[PDB]
DNA sequence: ATGGTCGTGCCGCCAATAA
């Protein structure tokens, strides 16, 4: 409906209704088998109001440019004469939601720093947590303003986790991991935002994941330690940061097709697709191993407004890019097996309200390896 | 009965931290009559002198992995065709629904059923809760004298505390997330 | 807000645990059943009736007199209990009237206990639109009201207040010329307002019950609520020990038939004939046989007319009281083994023959049969030696080395068992 | 004061054989 109002489309057509004249269809892209999606096997599954949940194959031969992944909601213009196959003629571009409107109070603030680190915080064969230790040292030396720590603090793929060779419960392992940072960052005085990850073995394996539970916090610590669920959209100094721990880049780009491969930017097009589908996880169906509860997916996994900065850790290469006027940052993991990873630090201020509309508050980003 | 309800449940397995021999926990106690001793008292290996009750951390940790495996298996969403001739197994949930439920995409006349029903998950969770619930295991005895004899010989306050720790490890998952909650609004409105 | 009496509308929206879900239903059933006993054994005006009913209401944590503020818990209890019980007693027409009569009686009791002066606000809190009259208005129309009064003796207009109602709502009164009508408004004594309140409650209760029954198939889809919707009306030789004999003296076949009748509240034709003839064999007469069958079939939510014109003829004929008047002998074990093989939906036949070992094993297990005896019985069954296996079953359940007889008839089984047991 | 074949709703009647 939002895309219909944006593009001023008169009406939609059911999938099963034949039509010689070109018509516009509304549906979701999907695959007809359990294998990898290909251009030949793309099907469109319609809405229940119009198509009563039907599915028809689509032909992309007559389409100049396209980029499709399962679970994407688009409006497809094409011809469906026999009522069993739809041939494309034009594919509508996704329309992102308008940016957040800054208030007059947000424009009176000063320079702000956001340091971002993502798990794991140890090498893949040792438990000394030395990457966590020198990360805390870097935090102390930096004296930043906000410190966003993503999971997995206790990785579900660490070989000692599944061999049950430890002498302490992961519940207690959570307490020592917390108090490590807690007494390591007291001198810095920076706010701490701990966001869980789906790889947190000790916590509830539900996407979205609830905020962590911890009671051993002093009065000073409660003013500096804040627990935020995963995923979430947090306003830091009037800037909407989209915090997510899922490797959404690997969720999407691993099962997405495109028409151009010579000169095209991949990470940018996945980021655009994420920003245009108005959800934290458009992929339907997901891969083999990740649990999502759909009941709260509709109410806790959508974009209220388009976030000004996206923080999307991934196992792929680190990158900071401006897509659709939004600065997306991918610092990756702090530790990658036996080779070190990267973290990020971002500058943010609110410029003058007047100007050429769009003005990115986060002018500067710097991803540095730990 | 409890025996028939938990027959299909997978038995909880956990290696011994000392000797490595796999143990068996199918009930709170093992044996019958006078030799009805707790399953957590001694290791299954005869030569092993280490008490599994001491290794409560490892037992709870292995329970954690087992329950995570089960819940991920449930959320996998695997569906199976009811027709013996079709036996269609798909991960994608079709939007074509019949009166009973989803309609198979391979054969046009059949109802897809979940591979792991919610009843199976709840029964497995209840079995895990019951195998470490000494409170209901002690009241099951018909004689108070035998109950006191078994309580004062092994069920020390520390032993009861460890059993309650296992029960609370189960109850953390069984407490808020559930199935026993019935919404009256959906039932009436 | 006056949580001590309430017209039941606006269904709730809270969520509860299933244990409380069953506890509320059983408590409401118990209270509503005891209302029957109180209304039958006593009369509606004695102090003992009020005392017993209010004591029981106190016992089961249910709302009563409004003088002590925050009894929110009893309010919630009653509100949930009525709606949860609406689903069960809306199926059969023999239960809807039973529900309505006793709920109206309970509302009458709750109405009689309101002290004197909180009644006015309640009438506005139930969407009734009634009114009272001041003392000067009462004195103005005193003669008119007492003249318009019913056969109520005396001219004394007592302290009982007079209520002012729209005329259309007083149809049962002004039709008989028993009230006063002025400017399209009826004036009634406080005694008669109870009748109109209950009469107006009855129609809404019946409408709600009807509208719930037709949209109740959607609720049966839930597998956790099936026991509740079907077991709220469940539960020389006499009637009150046969169940015990099912565990003690019956052979496995007839025990299986009795279990089927106890659980499913119905039986097919073969099981009916077999069990009825055996039950004649043990010694029952016609009267208690009819009692037993009708009691076991009414619990299937069928009215007695259907049973009387359907099965009574066959039951009577089984004993030889119609037709040629021929009395029959209970089935011999050979015909049970060889004649009329069972099918799907049927529970008759010999378990030692028709039941596969993959089911016969747990059939023995559920009856506390020793594993060695189980193996011996399975070996005997594999050898097609059924009677000796049944004899071995008898010995194992009777704790004797040898029975001392040759078995060819279940009635012989029962008589031999009762020879030693009694 | 044509033939036969098919289904639907009311009733009454029967099987059984140790000890
Ligand atoms: S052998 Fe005869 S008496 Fe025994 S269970 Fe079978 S039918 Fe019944
Ligand atoms: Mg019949
Ligand atoms: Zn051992
Ligand atoms: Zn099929």
């Amino acid at each position: 409906s939002e895309l219909k109002e944006h593009y001023k489309i008169e009406a939609f057509t059911p999938l099963l209704a034949p039509a010689q004249e070109p018509v516009t269809l509304l549906g979701q892209i999907g695959c007809d088998s359990n294998g990898k999606l290909n251009n030949k096997s793309v099907i469109l599954e319609g809405d229940r109001e119009h198509s009563s949940g039907a599915q028809i194959p689509v032909d992309l031969s007559e389409l100049k440019e396209y980029s499709l992944f399962p679970g994407q909601v688009v409006i497809m213009e094409g011809i469906n004469t026999t009522g069993r196959k739809l041939v494309a003629t034009k594919l509508y571009e996704g329309v992102p939601l308008p940016f957040y409107q800054p208030t007059e109070e947000d424009a009176d603030f000063e320079q702000s720093m956001v340091l971002v680190a993502c798990g794991p915080y140890t090498t893949s064969d040792s438990i000394t947590y030395d990457p966590l230790l020198d990360l805390i040292a870097v935090i102390n030396h930096d004296r930043p303003d906000v410190c966003i720590l993503f999971g997995p603090f206790l990785d579900a793929k660490h070989e000692q986790v599944e061999n049950c060779l430890l002498t302490s419960p992961f519940e207690d392992i959570f307490k020592q991991c917390l108090r490590t940072i807690i007494e390591g960052t007291r001198s810095s005085g920076s706010h701490l935002v701990f966001v869980p990850s789906l790889r947190d073995v000790h916590h509830e394996p539900v996407y979205p994941q609830p905020p962590f539970s911890y009671s051993d916090l002093s009065r000073e610590d409660k003013k500096q330690v804040q627990f935020v669920s995963e995923p979430c959209s947090l306003s830091i100094n009037g800037v909407i940061f989209g915090l997510t721990s899922t490797d959404l880049l690997f969720h999407l780009g691993a099962e997405e097709i495109s028409s151009s491969s010579g000169t095209s930017d991949r990470f940018s097009r996945i980021l655009k697709h994420i920003l245009t589908q108005r959800s934290y996880y458009p992929l339907y169906p997901p891969q083999e191993d990740m649990a999502i509860d759909y009941e709260s997916f509709y109410v806790y996994a959508q974009l209220p407004v388009t976030p000004d900065v996206l923080i999307i850790p991934s196992e792929l290469r680190y990158f900071v890019k401006d897509v659709l006027g939004c600065v997306c940052v991918n610092p990756g993991r702090l530790t990658k097996g036996q080779v070190g990873g990267t973290f990020a630090r971002l500058y943010l201020r609110r410029p003058a309200a007047d100007g050429a509309e769009r003005q990115s508050p986060c002018i500067a980003v710097q991803v540095v390896r730990i | 009965t409890d025996e028939e309800k938990y027959r299909d449940c997978e038995r909880f397995k956990c290696p011994c931290p000392t000797c490595g021999t796999e143990n068996i926990y199918d009930n709170v106690f093992d044996g019958s009559g006078t030799d009805m001793e707790p399953s957590l008292y001694r290791c299954s290996n005869i030569d092993c002198k280490a008490s599994p009750l001491t290794f409560t951390v490892q037992l709870s940790n292995k329970l954690i992995m087992d329950i995570r495996r089960f819940i991920k298996k449930y959320y996998d969403g695997w569906l199976i065709c009811e027709e013996p001739t079709c036996r269609n197994r798909t991960r994608h949930l079709p939007l074509q629904f019949s009166r009973t439920g989803p309609l198979c995409p391979a054969c046009m006349k059949a109802t897809l059923q979940p591979e792991y029903s919610d009843k199976s998950l709840y029964t497995q969770l209840c079995f895990y809760r019951y195998i470490f619930d000494a409170e209901c295991a002690l009241e099951k005895l018909t004689t108070d004298h035998e109950k006191d004899k078994l309580k004062k010989q092994f069920f020390t306050p520390k032993v009861l505390q460890d059993y309650r720790k296992l029960k609370n490890t189960a109850e953390q998952f069984l407490s808020r997330s559930g199935y026993s909650e019935v919404n009256l609004s959906k039932l009436f409105a | 807000y006056p949580h001590c009496l309430q017209f039941y509308l606006q269904p709730p929206s809270e969520n509860i645990s299933l244990i409380e879900f069953e506890n509320l239903a059983i408590d409401r059933v118990k209270l509503l059943k005891s209302v029957e006993n109180l209304g039958v054994s006593y009369v509606k005006g004695t102090e003992q009736y009020q005392s017993k009913l209010e004591s029981e209401l106190r016992k089961l944590k249910f709302s009563y007199r409004e003088n002590l503020e925050d009894e929110y818990e009893p309010r919630r209890r009653d509100h949930i209990s009525h709606f949860i019980l609406r689903l069960a007693y809306c199926q059969s027409e023999e239960l809807r009237r039973w529900f309505i009569q006793q709920e109206m009686d309970l509302l009458r009791f709750r109405f009689s206990i309101l002290p004197k002066d909180k009644i006015q606000d309640f009438l506005k809190d139930s969407q009734l639109q009634f009114e009272a009259i001041s003392d000067e208005e009462k004195t103005l129309r005193e003669q008119e009201i007492v003249a318009s009064s019913p056969s109520l003796s005396g001219l004394k207009l007592g302290f009982e207040s007079i209520y002012k109602i729209p005329f259309a709502d007083a149809l049962d009164l002004f039709r008989g010329r028993k009230v006063y009508l002025e400017d399209g408004f009826a004036y009634v004594p406080l005694k008669d307002i109870v009748a109109i309140i209950l009469n107006e409650f009855r129609a809404k209760l019946s409408k709600a019950l009807a509208l719930t029954a037709r949209s109740l198939p959607a609720v049966q889809s839930d597998e956790r609520l099936q026991p509740l919707l079907n077991h709220l009306s469940h539960s020389k030789i006499s009637l009150d020990q046969i169940d015990l004999l099912s565990t003690k003296s019956f052979p496995p076949c007839m025990r299986q038939l009795h279990k089927a009748l106890r659980e499913n509240h119905h039986l097919r034709h073969g099981g009916r004939m077999q069990y009825g003839l055996f039950l004649k064999g043990i010694g029952l007469t016609l009267e208690q046989a009819l009692q037993f069958w009708k009691q076991e079939f009414i619990k299937g939510k069928m009215d007695p007319d259907k049973f009387d014109k359907g099965y009574s003829y066959n039951i009577r004929h089984s004993f030889g009281k119609e037709g040629k008047r021929t009395d029959y002998t209970p089935f011999s074990c050979l015909k049970i083994i060889l004649s009329n093989p069972p099918s799907q939906g049927d529970y008759h036949g010999c378990p030692f023959r028709h039941s596969d070992p993959e089911l016969l094993k747990q059939k023995l297990q559920s009856y506390k049969i020793s594993p060695g005896g189980i193996s011996q019985i399975l070996d005997l069954v594999k050898g097609t030696h059924y009677q000796v296996a049944c004899q071995k079953y008898f010995e194992m359940i009777h704790n004797v080395d040898d029975c001392g007889f040759s078995l060819n008839h279940p009635n012989q089984f029962f008589c031999e068992s009762q020879r030693i047991l009694n």
